């Protein structure tokens, strides 16, 4: 009885699709490679909204 | 018999001190101590610079990529590749998961920890504290970037 | 403005795996084995 159990076992082995899987992990980037877009934001923010609206926001930063 | 033997090497790391981070702790106080607070007025909350250059050396240590690079630059590695590819990526996948880490708990008020896995004592300490070096030359590398960038 | 900027930092790089994770025949030979 285990023989054909095993066989059955065998045969869905052999018949359902193959899954392989790749795990990637990331985290926040760097300053050198967001680019312009870093000052650009500065702008926006750092001197602009502070300054000239003064809101006393809590914010997180760019990257 | 037939299993292959296991020697493991343990180290634990704190924060470095002041005198050996260099110019680096002269650059970015230059930067953030009286640049950033006196021309812009973000009041933000920072950690030191000491305890941000060893969160990024263990941000690296742990770091997948970090051991892949190491168990593929060293000699205990291209001495043991047989040919077939099947071979040598499980080989790596197995040699880089011998290296374990345990991060630093506050309650139990630990500090980080590595753990190296070789065949023999010798190369289990050695190739250890080559790792260890390695980890911090890539997060030193990553803080001068950072710096640049700044 | 930039075309296009990375957003992302890689820690784990994705690779090739060495071993599967659907079938795993010795597992599902020993289990579905040992039910009858």
């Amino acid at each position: 009885i285990g023989l054909l159990f095993a066989v059955v076992a065998l045969g869905y082995s052999y018949l359902v699709k193959q899954e392989w899987g790749a795990t990637s992990i990331t985290d926040k980037p760097t300053v050198n490679m967001l680019g312009g877009y870093y000052s650009q934001q500065q702008f926006l923010r750092n001197l602009d909204a502070r300054s000239f609206s003064s809101p006393q926001p809590e914010q997180p930063s760019i990257s | 018999y037939l299993v292959k033997q296991e020697w493991g090497a343990t180290s634990i790391t704190d924060k470095p001190t002041v005198n050996m981070l260099g110019g680096y702790y002269s650059q970015q106080q230059f930067l953030r101590n009286l640049d950033a607070r006196s021309f812009s007025s973000p009041q933000p909350e920072q950690p030191s610079i000491s305890a941000g250059a060893y969160d990024e050396f263990i941000m690296q240590l742990a770091a997948y990529d970090t051991r892949r690079d190491f168990w593929l630059q060293t000699d205990y590695y291209k001495q043991r590749l047989e040919g077939d590819e099947k071979a040598d990526a499980a080989l790596l996948d197995e040699l880089v998961n011998n290296i374990q880490f345990t991060a630093r708990d506050d309650g139990k008020k630990t500090n980080d920890s590595v753990k190296l896995v070789a065949e023999t004592s010798s190369d289990s300490n050695t190739l250890l504290r080559q790792y260890v070096v390695f980890a911090s030359q890539r997060a030193a590398n990553h803080l001068n970037e950072e710096i640049k960038g700044a | 403005l930039e075309a296009s900027f990375q957003t992302y930092r890689y820690l784990r790089t994705p690779e090739e795996p060495v071993k599967r994770d659907s079938p795993r025949r010795a597992f599902l030979m020993v289990m579905w084995g040992a039910i009858g």
